[PDB]
């Protein structure tokens, strides 16, 4: 029985941008335990409803280690929506967002849905990346952008639901 | 080299053509394999967590039982 | 024509190399994907138990207070 769709999503980015909390907040875990640190992969499921239908989201969170290079391509290649995630507390994370965009373009599929996620937006006092400058990156590359806080719990649920709507609207187009 | 270029361009045309066909074939079984590894690992992770959670849910209410008594000792 | 001869074999020889190099990779995949699967599965297995271990260590000790630190209540 239910669900009646399955979107496969991916979280990618520099380590310590807080990719992994951003997940853990969406999937609603009560706990901190993860294998990201040690292994470099972790995974979470959440079904949501959008305009009435069940939508199973499989969310992979990748951390680059070259150790599992092959497997993590498999995730790129098979991913329906991927979130690029920087820390607004840290520039190079933001600078690299281009670099990742490479990978995504190079390792991943030709129509994939894409979303730049500016994380930790709550800690403004340590804020090196202007949002304005954030949006411009996004607009340049014609992709959606969104500022987020895994800890204040800001826009994480919206970031996903937004990406999930974007995936579905595309698929419903191929009726 | 008119019959040499009219002939060889048929070989090397078929060449890219053979591999083209060979390319879609090789990338096809890579995707197919990747999806099987996706779901295999999706399952392993799910359970791997599932277990650990229950290891923690207990450590939760045993130490929570302790703070239910440990505070009333410290209170006095 | 003159320069038009060097722009085809520069790109066609670029071309057939491209695919031939593509397969070398795609060929090695099934093996790698599995060889990795194993490594992962172990790693998954290893860290999962080790995680459950810590949560049990602390389920006993935390409970210890229930026997030894309740006996302290019993002794006072």
């Amino acid at each position: 029985k239910t669900y009646d769709y399955l979107f496969k999503l991916l979280l990618i980015g520099d380590s310590g941008v807080g990719k992994t909390c951003v997940l853990f907040r969406f999937s609603e875990d009560a706990f901190n335990s993860t294998f990201i640190s040690t292994i470099g992969i972790d995974f979470k499921i959440r079904t949501i409803e959008l305009d009435g239908k069940r939508i199973k989201l499989q969310i992979w969170d990748t951390a680059g280690q070259e150790r599992f290079r092959t497997i993590t391509t498999a995730y790129y290649r098979g991913a329906m929506g991927i979130m690029l995630v920087y820390d607004i507390t840290n520039e190079k994370s933001f600078d690299n967002i281009r670099n990742w965009i490479r990978n995504i373009e190079e390792h991943a599929s030709a129509d994939v849905e894409k979303m730049i996620l500016g994380n930790k937006c709550d800690v403004n006092d340590k804020r090196q990346v202007s949002k304005e400058r954030g949006e411009k990156l996004a607009l340049d590359y014609g992709i959606k952008f969104m500022e987020t806080s895994a800890k204040a719990n800001i826009n994480v649920e919206n970031a996903f639901f937004t990406l999930a709507r974007d995936i579905k609207a595309k698929m419903d187009k191929k009726l | 080299g008119y019959e040499r270029l009219k002939e060889e361009l048929a070989k090397a045309q078929r060449e890219l053509k053979l591999k083209d066909e060979e390319c879609e074939r090789l990338s096809k079984v890579r995707d197919q394999l990747g999806q099987e590894l996706e779901e295999l690992t999706a399952s392993l992770f799910e359970e791997a967590h599932k277990m650990v959670r229950e290891a923690n849910i207990k450590q939760a209410t045993a130490e929570k039982q302790l703070k239910e008594a440990q505070g009333k000792i410290d209170v006095l």
